[PDB]
């Protein structure tokens, strides 16, 4: 995406084309998260054991 | 099949059919006939 910050999209696109760029974001910061709770979950695992 | 159906009709220059697809901007786009974010539908024009 053009900018790791929101408004920065939003202040110079327009709707159809932050949409865009938005979904780079969510799909990449929602696989940040997958890969932070799959590393805890298996991580927890380990602390379990 | 389709639950509703309209047509909306009017008439406008040649060069302003690019502004009246959805999401688009311009004094057409943006003053007198704006499409939906999801406009489901078509966009019917022709030099009469």
């Amino acid at each position: 995406a053009i900018s790791s910050v929101l408004n920065d999209i939003l202040s110079r696109l327009d709707k159809v084309e932050a949409e865009v760029q938005i979904d780079r974001l969510i799909t990449g910061r929602l696989q940040s998260l997958q890969t932070y709770v799959t590393q805890q979950l298996i991580r927890a695992a380990e602390i379990r054991a | 099949c389709f639950t509703n159906v309209y047509a909306d009709s009017f008439v406008i220059r040649g060069d302003e059919v690019r502004q009246i697809a959805p999401g688009q901007t311009g004094k057409i786009a943006d003053y007198n006939y704006k499409l939906p974010d999801d406009f489901t539908g078509c966009v019917i024009a022709w030099n009469s």
